[PDB]
């Protein structure tokens, strides 16, 4: 609610923008539009390109690499909106960075932004 | 028992009595000292390996025993992904329904049947004890049994820590151990964030407790026939290595072309690599994949020839999906990867690693 | 009490401390039944807009439909497609105009048909639901034209092709009775009868005048196709009901929605969709409040339920927020459905006691439009 | 501030919905968008089509025919929204609807809706 | 202290007491001048956007520009025209891709060029201003594209056309100093000049390193063109300033905007355009507030001021209100603009006191970017 | 005085002396039982008029004199659009300028010259009383006096009430005297929303204190050429009427084919319509521009003929922006349209009606 304090994970709702795994989401939660926490809601397409954070998980006190995904091919969703930076950086290390819209590779080549998914693919280091 | 069983295995993997004319044993053509792979030389170089014959060569690459045990047997899981089984092309369902085909193949080890495995067995009297203490009397006798009881202990072996230690430097820093290069760590980071991890890691989404970079899926990914290789094999300028259509079983033709993802530990030190060791350097193997999304003129070029990739050997049912990533690999990048997979280098071949 | 983000954040921990795993992909929604309602975006004229599809059960969304201009949804009854007609341009709000209709599966969500309307032909104006309508069989997409005349636009879903405009008198609205047949209303007072072959000029057949020059039929009349049951208040709150279900309009008694108390206490309809109809239940609901008579666009809090064929009052909610739109589920115990364009919010209701159940917000920008699909 | 109550005019600010002028506007007021009270914006088109209402001014306590006409071929301005509806009748007496985007006749078939003019072309009868 | 809306009211009555006509017609935008300020509306990433553009003297919207998804605005400093760089689909946010540049005239805001962009080519990412760019002569215009590499796109304006991509090094941004020159930062921390015509393969000269690994320079540095001044901070206010007047790169010494005790009590550059440059005052605006450090998109409450050839401290305004983009017109007495995303409106400040004038509000659904011309 | 000159302008403009053969006076063919225009039937109907030889047809429609008082001065105002004057053409700058060329042209009054006219003034003992008591004595004497003084009384004359009386039921409602119809102001309504109000109302916005249903304009609405009355005019086959770059002096090519925007006073009483009397019915001429809106066949066809309208008689210079509004009218939008046409007949001129 103070937009410039220190931002505090919780592990008991997916739709807040203090969800654990949102650490570094730009854009919109995808469970909000039809998707789940780590599925594109029906119509859009699925990215391949990612860009990923190290996110602590107050569950069991471990950190996570999320690989954010983006759904494509809609016009946004406006709902559930999100923009935390937790290890977010500049455009030229563009791996961190969530500025971009990470829509490469899905399929019809759709390139419009949607929202996002926040799976896990491993661990922190 | 566990322990012993084990024990046998490893005395048969380095014993060439296996072989038709005894030249030869598991170890040679999976060398324990090169990751056990092949380091020897024919007529098509390290890209396929000789037989016992001293003058027959295969058609692919003698792969890396070490993490094969981590691997699923074969099955279609709920997607209708075919997963797992032994051999590029999944032929085999686990260790031990593989471990016999070698014993048996005349372009290998080229034994004329089972009962002549256990001729040369039964004339070892330390393989009468260990077989009867494991598998009780008579089993050598019985040519089905002392076959079956070679191959069991054989999967035994590959099972145990020496193939699989996860002592390598990315297991290290996993274990807050050490750190990463910076160039490691960019390496890492691109990795999980770009196509590699769509085949090359064992999970959808989580973690795994085992890792071993692959997802044991199949998978046509587009590689020309080696030419030199296929010529040595003599199977013919016709022949279509169907990967995994060719396993007894499978008829759908949307899986002719498809390859098992091989797992990416010691990759470093276990080249030429692809099926048919189509590729000597690692970093030509990793620029492939730029193939798929780059638009220079460099990359429809294969660097270690200066010509083109090649046509694929089998043009349809590629991943296409996973490989039009939309994203071309820097140098940069390539460089960051190579350093990444080095450290998928289990620590005893870590000095593998300057040559 | 449980909420949905909460549910799903357990699960997510579950399967994570378990080792399941699980393959992002796009979800498909779940299979279209009584409780799916769909809310319409018009977003105050905006070049481009957005439809939400909801559960109403639970209440969530399941999906969405990118739209253009001032598009036109249709839902078909038996729950196998939607559809809408919708315009774009070669740069945002300028350049060539493109008018067209999509179909979508209603599970997957993607396109099946895409359908060119030639000569920009589509009639752009503040959403109506019966501008644009399907016929019975569902083979045929019918859309209104204002400009250069009223015409009507004759698509053919099952082949895919914009077939011809049929020319008409100087009537408004589409209600299809056949697969060849619709009503319209006209400005003397009357209905219009329009019956098309796939070509020819259509037979067009008035009814008597049923109502005065000085008394105004709302934009947002229900039609139960599946009934054959046109349900139409004016400004004042009194009822008309017109039965097509024998393929000819017999109009049924007027009825009063408002007591000449009330009226003369300034009780009056108010907002966008004032009115609804339940199937089942012969039964119709309707969106009043107490306002000067010109504020006939703003927002009511308050609904009437009455019997259709006596016309008796069987209850009147206080909704407790600004509703501009409702709507009704057409199974049994049927949700209300209560839209605020201001508050951006889908109020799901109890349509026997009139509690509210649930809502769903961040509904786009000021949403307008309720559709369900009668699919007893 | 009450939406139900009887709407009262004023003459003392054009960007304000009770002024005198818009009482049946529908969409924005283009004075806040760059055009004025009976002027375009730049770059939008004139329609040439309206929708009319008799508007009480209490300045002079006269009524005047306000002629609606619409700027069109832009997105829709967002400034200073309005809905009135004095005198406002149904779609099917469409010279006094006002829920019609009113834009035949502008140039170049420009038919989106950006923002309408609130021009005086007669005294009311 | 009468508004703009209370005296066109005034004057509209005086006209009709008068009985003074005018024709209904299509307005010009006044002529540009140093008090003119654009602000384009990314809209959180909507398919379709707005530029808003404004008179900061009076503060009255005097136009607005339709765009499509994340276009890149550009403004020539002699204020000969107007530009940019903008994206489409077939079918709102899907289908067919087509990128495009288009060139507007600064009063009739008409098309007066519109150059297709083959491959669909640019960089879709949250509007940073220096990912398009004129060079000095207004002749072309260049844009980065960062799929499938980095790559700069060259667009020759006169001859309304596109002329080819440039391969570069891992670079980011563009910077203009010549009609056939320009810089880019790259990732090893060096500047890189990028040389080039028409054919052949660029002249690529990098710069000796300015910065370590984990310095982060942020993706808004100002650049003045008619100063050949860079001027780039860092997560911590520390700010570099690079003079390329003379054609070549030469690093002055850092300032740090914050002192030792405001850095460690937490004080930080934050939100989006996070600094201003004045080239007449050679000044440096920077938005900076009390927050923790991984907080760097946030909203920031204050500015600070100083000189640019010293880096003492000038002023510490406090702004009243929660700021994501700041900066200034050009000219004598400058004004310093203050874009709110959260409340949509744009505060005008006198840049000399930080005392608000005036206010512009309802300004889109999230704008981000202010862009002056620099007409001196 | 202004009443004695217009006096003395109301004996000129029915004495048929002002013709050659003394057989037709202004009142012949603006006649004051018909609103001021010719009640008589030529060769091509009432399209065109007769001249003072009995032969002798014009080119164009005799329009009413009706309210041709309220029209300004011929100029180019700052939008770069010709306004007023007198003439279908404007080649005349005002009233004044234009009486007297009807008195000289050979296929209408058909007097020799200016001198011939001074002649026939001079002979008459009222004349010469009432054109010295106003312009001093001897102006009958010199041909370029009198005859100029002659146009001044005719001009003043039309400048009275009896010319523009705004006395119609139109006047009388917005007077608050008493109410439209519903068809009427359904009528009303169709004109100030549609595109009529562009062209036939003073004003672009504001109201008119004399409302004249003109905004003086000059506009080709592409009308095409009437045959008979091309015919009877006798000007040739291969002529064409190039409306206002007719005028001496405007050489700009955009006006070929503009002709002034007639008043609507009296418009039901005062067919047939256009500069050419093409159209007889009213009806007609409204439909008439549903051709540039409608899709319909029939909008195709002219209801009097049966076929095709016709190709305009100059193609070029339509005005298309005002034409080309995209809605067309229906029978009932045409019928309440003649309904409130009809309210703009002038008290006197009501009998006519029927
Ligand atoms: C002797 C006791 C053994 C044992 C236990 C194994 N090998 Fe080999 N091997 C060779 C080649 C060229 C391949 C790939 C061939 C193909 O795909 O058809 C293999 C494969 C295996 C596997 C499968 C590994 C996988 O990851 O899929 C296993 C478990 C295996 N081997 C064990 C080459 C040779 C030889 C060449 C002369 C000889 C001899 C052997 N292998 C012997 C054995
Ligand atoms: C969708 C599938 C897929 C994607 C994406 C993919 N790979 Fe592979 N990779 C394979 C398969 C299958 C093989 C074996 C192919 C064969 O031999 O025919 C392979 C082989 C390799 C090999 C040779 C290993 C050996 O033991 O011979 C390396 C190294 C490798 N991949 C690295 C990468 C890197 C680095 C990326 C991306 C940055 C990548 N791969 C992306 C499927 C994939
Ligand atoms: C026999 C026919 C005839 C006679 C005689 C005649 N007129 Fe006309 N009048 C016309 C025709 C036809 C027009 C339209 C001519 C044209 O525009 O070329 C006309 C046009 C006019 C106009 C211009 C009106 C307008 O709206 O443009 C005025 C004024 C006028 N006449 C007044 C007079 C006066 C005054 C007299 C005599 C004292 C006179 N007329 C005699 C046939 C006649
Ligand atoms: C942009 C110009 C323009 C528009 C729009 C226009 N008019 Fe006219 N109208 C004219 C001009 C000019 C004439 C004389 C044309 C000619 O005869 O050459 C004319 C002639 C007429 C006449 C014949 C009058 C007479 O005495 O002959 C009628 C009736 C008329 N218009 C009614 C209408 C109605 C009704 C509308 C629309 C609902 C309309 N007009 C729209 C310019 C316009
Ligand atoms: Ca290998
Ligand atoms: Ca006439």
């Amino acid at each position: 609610t103070d937009p410039r304090a220190k931002w505090v994970p919780q592990d008991n709702d997916i739709q807040a923008c203090d969800y654990w795994r949102h650490c570094s989401i730009d854009g919109n939660i995808c469970d909000c539009s039809g998707g789940s926490l780590t599925n594109c809601p029906p119509g859009t397409k699925l990215a391949t390109a990612s860009w990923v954070a190290s996110c602590y998980n107050p569950t069991d006190g471990q950190s996570y690499l999320i690989a954010y995904r983006d759904c494509c091919g809609y016009n946004v969703s406006g709902r559930c909106p999100c923009l935390n930076t937790e290890g977010e950086l500049p455009v030229y290390r563009p791996e961190f960075a969530n500025d971009i819209i990470w829509c490469f590779g899905a399929e019809d080549d759709a390139m419009t932004y949607h929202c996002t998914i926040s799976p896990i693919v491993g661990k922190a280091s | 028992a566990d322990d012993a069983l084990a024990a046998l295995g490893a005395q048969l993997f380095v014993d060439p009595a296996l072989s038709r004319n005894a030249t030869q044993s598991c170890a040679t053509c999976h060398d324990p000292a090169r990751a056990f792979t092949d380091p020897r030389e024919g007529k098509a170089g390290l890209a396929v390996s000789v037989g016992d014959d001293g003058q027959s060569h295969g058609d692919r690459n003698a792969p890396t025993l070490g993490y094969a045990a981590l691997v699923p047997a074969f099955h279609r899981d709920a997607n209708g992904k075919y997963k797992g089984g032994q051999f590029w092309d999944g032929r085999a369902d686990d260790l031990k329904q593989q471990a016999g085909q070698p014993m048996l193949n005349p372009v290998e080890m080229a034994m004329p049947d089972r009962a002549a495995v256990a001729a040369r067995l039964r004339d070892d009297p330390a393989y009468r004890t260990g077989f009867e203490a494991l598998f009780g009397k008579g089993v050598l006798d019985d040519p089905e049994r002392a076959f079956d009881a070679a191959a069991e202990a054989l999967a035994a072996y590959q099972a145990t820590g020496e193939f699989s230690p996860f002592d390598s430097k990315y297991d290290r820093v996993m274990r807050g151990e050490e750190k990463f290069t910076p160039l490691e760590e960019f390496g890492y980071t691109v990795f999980i964030t770009w196509n590699c991890r769509l085949c090359h890691m064992q999970r959808k989404q989580g973690v795994a407790e085992r890792e071993t970079f692959t997802n044991f899926e199949y998978h046509n990914i587009g590689l020309p026939v080696n030419e030199t290789a296929r010529e040595a094999s003599g199977l013919g300028a016709d022949h279509v290595d169907h990967g995994l259509l060719a396993r007894p079983g499978i008829e759908d033709p949307a899986q002719s072309g498809r390859f098992k993802v091989p797992s990416l530990r010691n990759v470093a030190v276990t080249g030429p690599y692809m099926h048919n060791g189509v590729f000597t350097d690692l970093r030509t193997a990793i620029l492939f994949y730029n193939k798929y999304t780059s638009r220079r003129p460099e990359a429809k070029i294969n660097p270690e020839t200066g010509a083109p990739w090649g046509e694929p050997e089998v043009a349809r049912n590629l991943s296409l999906a996973e490989l039009q990533s939309g994203l071309m690999l820097d140098d940069g990048r390539v460089d960051a990867l190579v350093a990444f997979l080095e450290t998928l280098t289990d620590r005893r071949y870590e000095p593998l690693l300057e040559e | 009490q449980e909420t949905q983000g909460q549910a799903a954040a357990r699960a997510a921990a579950a399967d994570l401390a378990a080792g399941q795993d699980d393959e992002p992909r796009i979800l498909e929604a779940p299979a279209p039944d009584a409780r799916r309602v769909y809310v319409n975006d018009p977003a105050h004229f905006a070049a481009v807009t957005q439809q939400f599809v909801i559960d109403g059960e639970a209440g969530r969304v399941i999906g969405m439909i990118d739209g253009g201009f001032l598009p036109n949804p249709v839902v078909a009854d038996d729950g196998s497609f939607i559809a809408h007609a919708s315009t774009v341009f070669s740069r945002i709000a300028r350049g060539e105009r493109t008018d067209y209709v999509e179909v979508f599966d209603p599970v997957t969500l993607l396109p099946t048909a895409d359908i060119e309307l030639p000569d920009a032909p589509r009639f752009l104006v503040g959403t109506y639901p019966w501008m644009t309508s399907l016929t019975p069989d569902g083979k045929t997409l019918l859309f209104y034209q204002f400009s250069p005349a009223p015409a009507v636009g004759v698509v053919d879903l099952e082949g895919k092709a914009f077939k011809r405009m049929l020319d008409v008198p100087d009537c408004y609205h589409i209600f299809p009775t056949a697969p060849d047949t619709f009503f319209m209303h006209c400005r003397d007072g009357s209905l219009a009868k329009v019956a098309f072959g796939t070509e020819g000029t259509p037979e067009i057949t008035h009814t008597e005048v049923f109502h005065p020059e000085d008394e105004f039929l709302i934009n947002h009349p229900a039609y139960s196709q599946k009934a054959g049951r046109l349900v139409w208040p004016t400004y004042t709150g009194k009822i008309h009901q017109i039965d097509l279900s024998s393929g000819d309009a017999k109009f049924l008694p007027a009825v009063e929605a408002l007591t000449e108390a009330e009226r003369a206490d300034g009780w009056r309809p108010g907002g966008w969709q004032q009115v609804a109809y339940h199937r089942a239940l012969d039964r119709i609901y309707l969106l009043v409040d107490q306002r000067d008579e010109w504020r006939h666009k703003t927002a009511s809090r308050f609904v009437v339920v009455l019997d259709a064929k006596t016309g008796e009052r069987l209850a009147k909610f206080e909704m407790g927020h600004e509703i501009d739109s409702i709507n009704v589920s057409q199974d049994e115990k049927p949700l209300l459905y209560a839209l605020s364009t201001g508050d951006k919010t889908l109020y799901i209701h109890d349509a026997e006691s009139g509690e509210e159940l649930r809502s769903v917000n961040q509904l786009g920008h000021g949403p307008q439009v309720i559709t369900t699909a009668d699919m007893g």
